[PDB]
C-alpha cells in the first residue's frame, strides 16, 4: 500500500466485483531500475448481402 | 494423385459439366470483396482527453 | 410496448445522449404519424400535471 | 399512416403504425448510415418471348421465333441491395400488436 | 414510400459479391479481481480484517 | 515526484511489415481507436509509449 | 485471446500419463523425466505427428510452480436480486410505473465507454400482490431483451418463490403469466449471460451490467422502489473455452504462426482440448542464464493442462509424478 | 463523468464521481493558488539498452 496508508484495506475493496486502472509508476531519485510497459488492441468487420 | 510437398493441402480437382458459383467458390475463384469506404467507428462520448 | 410513457423515453435518451452525445448533439427528431403525434401529446400533457 | 399496406388498426385511432416513432439519425455519423446499393453496369435486364407478334414492339414479322401461338411475353429482372452499417444509430419503440 | 427511399442516398458497387466493412471500436479497459490472498496465500473473506 | 516507463522488444521487429489481414489501429487519448495506414510494428510501439 | 509473455510459454496436454518414453502411443499421452541426479526436468509429449520433448528445465534455476483446480479459472455469473424497497412501499402503489433500468457497460466494444440500456416496465394496479408485480415486470424484462432484435444475448430472467427460495424460475420471452402460476414470489433475478466463443477469433468476454431505478411518487416525494441486492452466484463458465484459446495461442510458439492467413496455402494444426471439458493447469517458471558475462536471464514458462474431474485425479497423479521425478515439491491440489 | 476510472455507480445512475460538488478558486488570489510545478532545462531522460 502506497499513499502513506497505515490502517490497511478492509476486506471488500478486494472482492470478486472490484474493477482497477493503472495510474503511473513511481521510482527513486537515486539508483532507479526500470518499470512499466505499454498495451494495444485490434479491431472487428461486419458483412451484408444482396 | 498424391502429394509431393510436406504441407501440401491442396489437390487437383476436375468436373465436367455446367459450372456454378459452388463450383468456382469451391476452387477458391470466389471472395467477399472489402469496402474500404464504408466504415464504422462505435458511437461513444469519450471522457478521455479530459 | 405496450403502453406509451414519455417517463421510459426521456431517461432512454438522455442516458443515451449522455454516454455517446455531447450537449449540444442532444436533439431528437422522431417520425412517425398523425396518431402517434397525439399519443405524445397526450402524455406531455399527463406530465406537466404532474 | 397509410391505410393499404398497414392493415393493424389501433383500439385508440387509426393505424397502429402511425403509433409508432423512430429517430433515424442518432447523432451525425459523417458518412451516409442508410443507403440503396445498386450494381454497376448489371442492373435491369430485359427480353420477349414472342412468337409471330409482338405488340410490346409493334414487330410484325419474326424471324426468329420463340414459339407457334400467336402471344408476346416480356420478363424483367433486377437485383437489389440496402447497407444499414450500425443499427445502434437507429431507435424504434413500437407497438407490440405489430410483433408476432 | 418512394419518397422514404428517396431520402436516402445510393452507392454503387461491382458486382453481387458480399461486402464487409471494418468496424473499430474504443480502447480504454479497466480490469475486474478474481480474489485477493494474505501475505501467505489465504484468500480474504468479506467477513475478514484489513 | 519522479516517474519511469520501460518497455521490452526484439531485434526480428526491425523494419518490419504487417500483412494488413484486419486493419492495424492506434489507441487514441479520448479512448477511441483510429485505423491507420501503416504496416511497422515500430510505429504502433512508438506511440504507445508516449 | 492473445495474452502476456514474460518471455515465453509452453503448452502440453497431459490427457494420459505414461511411465515410459516407450508408453507414448496416442496423442496427448505424456510423461515427465528428469535424471536421477535431480538436475534437469523435460515432458515428453505425445503430438498428433510424433513425439516431442519440451524444454529442459534446470531444477535450479526454477522461480515458481504452481497447479490450479479449474474453478478459480470459471467465472462467475453474477446475479442480482431485484426486490420492492419495504421502507418506501412493500406493495406496488397503484397509479404508478414502475420502469427498471439495465445498464451495460461493454456491450460491442472493449471499454466502459460503450454501454447499452435496455428497460422494463409495468403499470401497478389496485390489489396487485407483490408477486404479480415480480411477474408482469419479469416478463416485460425477458420479453425486451430476448426478442429477436438483439445480436446478443444481454441477460437472463429468473424468478424465484418463497417456498422454494433456491429454484430460479425461468422468464423468456416465451413465457405468458398463463404458465407462472405461483403466487409467493419474492425476487427478480438477473444473471448475465455467456457470449459467443470462436476458437481464436472471438475471446471469452461478458458484458457487466446493473439494475438501476427510476423513481416513484408515493405520497408527495420522488423516491426509488427496488433494491438491487447482489447474491452469491450459482452458475459459472467452465474453463474449456478458456483453455483452448490459450492453447491455440501458445501452439504459435513452436509452430505455425499464420493460422489462416494464407487460406488454402495454410499448415493445419491439430488441437488436443476439447472445450466443453474441464482443465486444471499446472504452470512452471523458470529461467537460463549465461556461463562468464552472460548473466542475464532468460525467463521461460512451461503450461501443462490437465482434465478436471470432480476430484483433481489427472493433475494430482501428473503431480505426483513430477515431484518423485525432479525432487520438487508442488502441492496436490 | 469519466466511467473508466470512476468504477462506483450511484443509485440514481451514473458514476458518483459526477455527484461531486467542487469549488475551485474561492474568493482571489493575487497569484495562482494551484499550478503546475516543471524544472528548468529538461528532466526526460531517454535511453536504450539494446
Ligand atoms: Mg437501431
Amino acid at each position: 500500500l502506497m499513499g502513506g496508508n497505515t490502517q490497511g484495506v478492509p476486506a471488500e475493496r478486494l472482492q470478486q466485483g472490484e474493477r482497477f486502472s493503472i495510474e503511473f509508476a513511481p521510482v527513486e531519485k537515486e539508483l532507479s531500475r526500470k518499470v512499466g510497459d505499454v498495451r494495444f488492441t485490434s479491431p472487428v468487420s461486419m458483412r451484408n448481402e444482396w | 494423385a498424391g502429394k509431393l510437398g510436406k504441407f501440401q493441402m491442396l489437390g487437383f480437382q476436375h468436373w465436367k459439366g455446367l459450372t456454378s458459383d459452388n463450383h468456382l467458390g469451391a476452387i477458391f475463384q470466389q471472395a467477399p470483396q472489402k469496402a474500404t469506404n464504408l466504415m464504422v467507428q462505435l458511437l461513444a462520448f469519450y471522457r478521455g482527453k479530459s | 410496448y405496450n403502453t406509451f410513457s414519455l417517463k421510459l423515453l426521456e431517461d432512454a435518451l438522455y442516458e443515451l445522449s449522455a454516454s455517446k452525445l455531447a450537449m449540444d448533439d442532444r436533439l431528437f427528431v422522431i417520425k412517425t404519424g398523425e396518431r402517434g403525434a397525439i399519443q405524445f401529446h397526450k402524455e406531455v400533457l399527463k406530465t406537466v400535471s404532474g | 399512416d397509410d391505410p393499404v399496406r398497414n392493415k393493424i388498426l389501433h383500439p385508440m385511432g387509426g393505424v397502429a403504425f402511425s403509433y409508432r416513432y423512430d429517430i433515424w439519425y442518432i447523432g451525425t455519423m459523417d458518412q451516409p448510415n442508410i443507403f440503396k446499393c445498386k450494381i454497376k453496369g448489371d442492373n435491369e435486364y430485359r427480353g420477349y418471348q414472342w412468337g409471330i407478334r409482338n405488340p410490346f414492339t409493334g414487330q410484325k414479322g419474326n424471324p426468329y421465333m420463340s414459339f407457334d401461338e400467336d402471344s408476346a411475353v416480356i420478363h424483367r429482372m433486377a437485383t437489389l441491395g440496402v447497407c444499414v452499417l450500425d443499427p445502434t444509430r437507429t431507435m424504434s419503440l413500437i407497438p407490440a400488436i405489430l410483433q408476432g | 414510400l418512394d419518397t422514404f427511399l428517396n431520402s436516402f442516398p445510393t452507392r454503387e458497387f461491382e458486382d453481387d459479391n458480399e461486402y464487409y466493412w471494418d468496424v473499430i471500436g474504443s480502447s480504454r479497459r479497466n480490469i475486474p479481481l478474481v480474489e485477493a490472498r494474505d501475505e501467505n496465500g489465504v484468500v480474504v473473506a468479506a467477513n475478514a480484517a484489513n | 515526484t519522479t516517474i519511469r516507463i520501460q518497455h521490452k522488444v526484439a531485434g526480428n521487429k526491425l523494419n518490419k511489415k504487417l500483412a494488413m489481414g484486419i486493419p492495424m489501429v492506434r489507441n487514441l487519448e479520448s479512448g477511441k481507436q483510429v485505423k491507420d495506414t501503416a504496416n511497422m510494428w515500430m510505429h504502433y510501439v512508438d506511440w504507445e509509449v508516449e | 485471446m492473445v495474452i502476456s509473455i514474460n518471455q515465453v510459454r509452453q503448452l502440453y496436454v497431459a490427457k494420459a500419463l505414461k511411465a515410459n518414453t516407450a508408453a507414448l502411443t496416442t496423442a496427448g499421452d505424456i510423461v515427465p523425466k528428469a535424471d536421477t541426479a535431480k538436475t534437469t526436468l523435460y515432458f515428453q509429449s505425445m503430438s498428433p505427428a510424433g513425439i516431442v520433448a519440451s524444454d529442459k528445465i534446470n531444477l535450479k534455476h526454477v522461480l515458481y510452480a504452481k497447479a490450479t483446480p479449474s474453478e478459480a479459472l470459471a467465472h462467475k455469473l453474477v446475479r442480482y436480486s431485484v426486490t420492492l424497497d419495504a421502507d418506501v412501499s412493500a406493495t406496488p402503489v397503484a397509479g404508478q410505473n414502475y420502469i427498471l433500468r439495465l445498464a451495460f457497460r461493454q456491450y460491442i466494444g472493449l471499454s466502459e465507454e460503450d454501454q447499452y440500456f435496455k428497460y422494463g416496465e409495468v403499470i401497478a394496479r389496485s390489489g396487485m400482490t407483490a408477486s404479480d408485480f415480480y411477474k408482469k415486470m419479469a416478463i416485460s424484462l425477458a420479453k425486451n431483451l430476448e426478442n429477436k432484435t438483439e445480436s446478443t444475448p444481454l441477460v437472463n430472467i429468473y424468478l424465484i418463490s418463497a417456498a422454494a427460495a433456491s429454484t430460479d424460475v425461468p422468464v423468456t420471452s416465451a413465457t405468458k403469466e398463463s404458465d407462472l402460476t405461483a403466487t409467493d414470489y419474492n425476487q427478480i433475478i438477473i444473471e448475465e449471460t455467456e457470449q459467443p466463443w470462436v476458437l481464436g477469433m472471438m475471446p471469452q468476454a461478458f458484458i457487466p451490467f446493473t439494475p438501476q431505478f427510476l423513481t416513484i411518487t408515493v405520497d408527495g416525494e420522488d423516491r426509488l422502489w427496488g433494491v438491487a441486492t447482489v447474491v452469491t452466484p450459482t452458475k459459472t463458465v467452465p474453463d474449456g473455452h478458456l483453455i483452448a484459446d490459450l492453447e491455440y495461442f501458445c501452439m504459435g510458439a513452436r509452430g505455425d504462426i499464420y493460422r489462416g492467413m494464407g487460406y488454402p496455402n495454410i499448415i493445419k494444426t491439430t488441437y488436443l482440448v476439447d472445450p466443453g471439458a474441464v482443465y486444471d493447469v499446472l504452470d512452471i517458471h523458470y529461467f537460463y542464464t549465461g556461463s562468464n558475462e552472460s548473466v542475464q536471464k532468460s525467463e521461460k514458462t512451461i503450461t501443462l493442462v490437465a482434465v478436471d474431474d470432480g476430484s483433481h485425479t489427472a493433475m494430482n497423479a501428473l503431480i505426483g509424478a513430477i515431484n518423485t521425478a525432479s525432487g520438487l515439491t508442488i502441492a496436490t491440489l
